């Protein structure tokens, strides 16, 4: 009955340190509906994060795009924090600027 | 433009 | 070169935490343009592409009464639907519809669409005559029959063949500069070695609209599905897309690797091999 989000940490452009961009993170394939979202700086969540209005599939399932500016470098890392009725524990996926 | 409500389940 | 438009109603019950959350989305093709939603501060149909916001106070009014009945009457049929499963109060539940017109490369009606889910279940759709039903179970079954009563189905096939249509087409038109402007992937491959004889080739294609592509590998010019990995198709957030497929190659075989990229917006479709 219930179905697990699938994530994937992205970048709108591609990625060049110094230079202002958009991180993603892309929900999909869920259901129910509820799912929070946040976008991690060094584990910290950061605030002013925006999302895409609810819209499904054709199988049904539930997607979202959650987004904020930002500017990466070569220390700072970023993630996404997904919880979830099918999660017993919130998930976390770390951005790899070659995924 | 979406279609005029139409009757309950 | 062919267009569609969806609508897509989500209607949540959520016990103990008030009453059940309505949200309509509108799209053309890939294009988010209208949405609703009965949690916001003040309930109103709101313009998410720039080429509808022409559309007059008269437009908007419209939308936003048909919206805030559908609240009501999605209660109503949510408090239903649990009558006809015998569940308790209790329970969190989902009824989802999605209907509306496909369009060919030429302007007329290819399709009309009408599909209803109850907790991510089919439950009830429009046949493709767009004059009966096709019921999932004994429940839908009591649905089919109000639905043929109140003449449902009549009033799908006149909008689908009429309103849908002639409101897709002006969509088209308006929003042409972008709704009928395909823009080709930006394409490359990347080179990942995982261990001193094995690397992943991975072919990406970034910036394309649609979301419509075909991303394949090919050893020694045969496909290699079973072996190839291709994540879902992401939104950009500018309204593109982005896919890659990768595939794991032994080392020094790279050159028997080739990369084909299908798209609307290219003038030829692509072959992408790994440039050192």
């Amino acid at each position: 009955i219930q179905r697990t989000p699938k994530i994937q940490v992205y970048s709108r452009h591609p990625a060049e340190n110094g230079k202002s961009n958009f991180l993603n993170c892309y929900v999909s394939g869920f259901h129910p509906s509820d799912i929070e979202v946040d976008l991690l700086k060094n584990g910290e969540r950061i605030e002013k994060v925006e999302h895409s209005d609810l819209s499904f599939s054709k199988d049904w399932s539930f997607y979202l795009l959650y987004y904020t500016e930002f500017t990466p470098t070569e220390k700072d890392e970023y993630a996404c924090r997904v919880n979830h009725v099918t999660l017993s524990q919130p998930k976390i996926v770390k951005w790899d600027r070659d995924m | 433009k979406p279609i005029v409500v139409l009757h309950g389940y | 070169g062919s267009h569609s438009m969806r609508y897509f109603y989500t209607a949540m019950s959520r016990p103990g935490r008030g009453e059940p959350r309505f949200i309509a989305v509108g799209y053309v093709d890939d294009t988010q343009f209208v949405r609703f939603d009965s949690d916001a501060a003040s309930p109103r149909t709101e313009p998410r592409a720039p080429w509808i916001e022409q559309e007059g106070p008269e437009y908007w009014d419209r939308n936003t009464q048909i919206f805030k009945t559908n609240t009501q009457t999605y209660r109503e049929s949510l408090r239903n639907l649990r009558g006809y499963y015998n569940q308790s109060e209790a329970g969190s539940h989902i009824i989802q519809r999605m209907y509306g017109c496909d369009l060919g490369p030429d302007g007329r009606l290819l399709r009309g669409h009408d599909q209803s889910a109850y907790d991510g279940k089919d439950y009830i759709a429009l046949n493709e005559d767009l004059s009966s039903w096709t019921a999932a179970d004994t429940a839908a079954q009591i649905t089919q029959r109000k639905w043929e009563a109140a003449r449902v189905a009549e009033q799908l096939r006149a909008y689908l063949e009429g309103l849908c249509v002639e409101w897709l087409r002006r969509y088209l038109e308006n929003g042409k500069e972008t709704l009928q402007r395909a823009d080709p992937p930006k394409t490359h491959v990347t080179h990942h070695p995982v261990s001193d004889h094995e690397a992943t080739l991975r072919c990406w294609a970034l910036g394309f609209y649609p979301a419509e592509i075909t991303l394949t590998w090919q050893r020694d010019g045969e496909d290699q599905t079973q072996d190839t990995e291709l994540v879902e198709t992401r939104p950009a957030g500018d309204r593109t897309f982005q896919k890659w497929a990768a595939v794991v190659v032994p080392s020094g075989e790279e050159q028997r690797y080739t990369c084909h990229v299908q798209h609307e917006g290219l003038p030829k479709p692509l072959t992408l091999r790994w440039e050192p």
